[PDB]
């Protein structure tokens, strides 16, 4: 099964500066990759899906890319509200699976 | 509206079964299929399982042990997860979460806390905390509630039903002779207060309680 | 209307409902299976079309044996399908040119 | 019972067995040698029928003379006899469609 | 020809406690990994088939998982009769090969 590796594990930015979150897939997923953010307390919530399909309701401010193996989730200007989990999920091969999520800690 | 329906705890004895339930409401189609996520106190997503219930066949995780069974009722529109024979390893939020059969969650329910225990369900004391007699203000005031004896996690607490988020901080509960205590913390200009009321609700679902607790000045 | 003509018609529709059919129940045998790829339906479909026209490129294929079942129904209700209007074309073709005699 | 059916029949049944022999004889020239992976009988049955419709995918294939010699004459089976029953679909609607003359 | 991988070579757990044995092939093979128990002076025995599913008579303790490069043999709670040799081997490609095996130790 498809093994996604997400580092760092905890990522420090400064406000308004741009952030970057890695996801790294063992083997080639296309482009099934979805992101989700999840903050202290909080039900998962989709950020983008299929590695960079914007989702309505969300910041234009988030952006993902990449395709292949090695995926990227990120945010321009980043503020207080962005303070949360970070999580990518496969779709391509049975079974989905998540990694084990980045920290975004301003 | 609130598209994934879930109980907010439940309570289970070592060796013991429960099946948790997921209610949907919002657009249904045949290409859905509902997912289960268990996710322990300061760990990631892991997968459980899934349904299609248009058709009725599920599918889990093989990496891991098998706790869960999973069936769905059409009429009711509900997916339900027994899960058995639980340990403290099975203690963990499980949340629900829909898929239009194209490979992402698009929406998840709030999630199950489940605590697998010998001990006994009790519903937490809520008591206020307004500044003392000699305690100076500023501009703003801080008030709290402190919830304590409770069993199992978790609570949730709100101020004036909600309308009052700003300025609040809810601290994390700390475990205790099988009782978990917390407190949550609001502040508001000193102005308004206590002129215009300020409650704290606190909702206990492992005991079907909610109470309020107006906060007012001292004597 | 001919019955040829008919026929085709006929075989398209049922070509339609057998691509329908066989996306959903191809994601249906094939979730379960480690490794599987044809598990989502968009492009499911777009399988079942390639695979009807017999053009097999494969970048998707069924891995189980309900998904291999499945497969083998798309492909023979494709050309037999195809086949049905390549018929239907030769029966129109040979009686014009019976009257152009 | 006409001819141009019972030649179809007849070619659906030869299919079957040139896809069963094939699958036997195609596991028989395969093993021995060192990569090749048609080499177990369920999915060579199943490579069978992918190449006797044409389709391709791929997921397997022959890397060895005997079983691509094995390979051409299951392609040729499954072409021939789709062939024919596409042929019988067209002496059956030229036939009706002389009747509604 | 396809290498299989099983480390480590050696295993000790406590009683009823979960194990975990891996194997890692060279090349990927799905999921035609089979797994076999060789208990002291004793004949292989096959314990899981096509890397997850079930035999008649092994008890349900044993369960099997993965798919690609990475394969895991399970047994939840091991107990005495678990002490014995494990094996992989894959069927994908022509010739079948064997893993070198790991030893359960309690
Ligand atoms: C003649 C048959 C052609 C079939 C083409 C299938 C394309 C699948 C796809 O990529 O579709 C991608 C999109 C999402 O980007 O899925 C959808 O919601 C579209 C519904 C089909
Ligand atoms: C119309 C022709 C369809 C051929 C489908 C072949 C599927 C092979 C397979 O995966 O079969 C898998 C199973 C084992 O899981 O093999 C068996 O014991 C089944 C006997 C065919
Ligand atoms: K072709
Ligand atoms: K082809
Ligand atoms: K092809
Ligand atoms: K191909
Ligand atoms: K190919
Ligand atoms: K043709």
């Amino acid at each position: 099964d498809i093994l996604l590796t997400q580092s760092p594990a905890i990522l420090s930015v400064s406000p308004g500066e741009r952030v970057s979150f890695s996801c790294r897939a063992s083997q080639s997923i296309g482009t099934d990759i979805h992101w989700y953010q999840q903050r202290t307390n909080g039900s998962p919530r989709l950020l983008i899906k299929y590695a960079s399909e914007s989702i309505s309701g969300i910041p234009s401010r988030f952006s993902g890319s990449g395709s292949g193996t090695d995926f990227t989730l990120s945010i321009n200007s980043v503020e207080s509200e962005d303070i949360a989990n970070y999580y990518c999920q496969q779709s391509n091969r049975w079974p989905f699976t998540f990694g084990s999520g980045t920290k975004l800690e301003i | 509206q609130v598209q994934l329906q879930q109980p907010g705890a439940e309570l289970v004895k070592p060796g013991a079964s429960v099946k948790l339930s997921c209610k949907a409401s919002g657009y249904t189609f045949t290409s859905d299929w509902i997912h289960w996520v268990k996710q322990r106190p300061g760990h990631g997503l892991e997968w459980i399982g899934e349904i299609i219930p248009s058709y009725g066949r599920a599918n889990y995780n093989e990496k891991i042990q098998k706790k869960a069974t999973l069936t769905a009722d059409k009429s009711s529109s509900t997916a339900f997860m027994q899960l058995s024979s639980l340990t403290s390893e099975d203690s963990a939020v499980y949340y629900c979460a829909r898929e239009r059969g194209d490979g992402y969650f698009a929406v998840w329910g709030a999630g199950t806390t489940v605590t697998v225990s010998s001990a006994k369900t009790t519903p937490p004391s809520v008591y206020p905390l307004a500044p003392g007699s000699a305690a100076q203000t500023n501009s703003m005031v801080t008030l709290g509630c402190l919830v304590k004896g409770y069993f199992p996690e978790p609570v949730t607490v709100t101020w004036n039903s909600g309308s009052l988020s700003s300025g609040v901080h809810t601290f994390p509960a700390v475990l205790q002779s099988d009782l978990y205590t917390l407190s949550s913390s609001v502040t508001v200009p000193s102005s308004s207060w206590p002129s215009e009321t300020v409650t704290c609700n606190v909702a206990h679902p492992a005991s079907s309680t909610k109470v309020d607790k107006k906060i007012v000045p001292r004597d | 209307s001919a019955l040829h003509w008919r026929a085709a018609g006929a075989a398209t529709v049922l070509l339609v409902i057998v691509l329908l059919a066989g996306s959903y129940l191809a994601v249906l045998a094939e979730r379960g299976a480690p490794g599987a790829q044809l598990i989502t339906y968009p492009r499911a479909l777009w399988w079942a079309c390639e695979t009807a026209t017999t053009v097999g490129y494969x970048d998707l294929y069924p891995v189980t044996l309900w998904g291999r079942l499945v497969a083998v129904v798309v492909m023979v209700a494709g050309i037999t399908s195809f086949g049905l209007v390549t018929a239907a074309l030769a029966t129109w073709f040979v009686g014009r040119e019976q009257e152009r005699r």
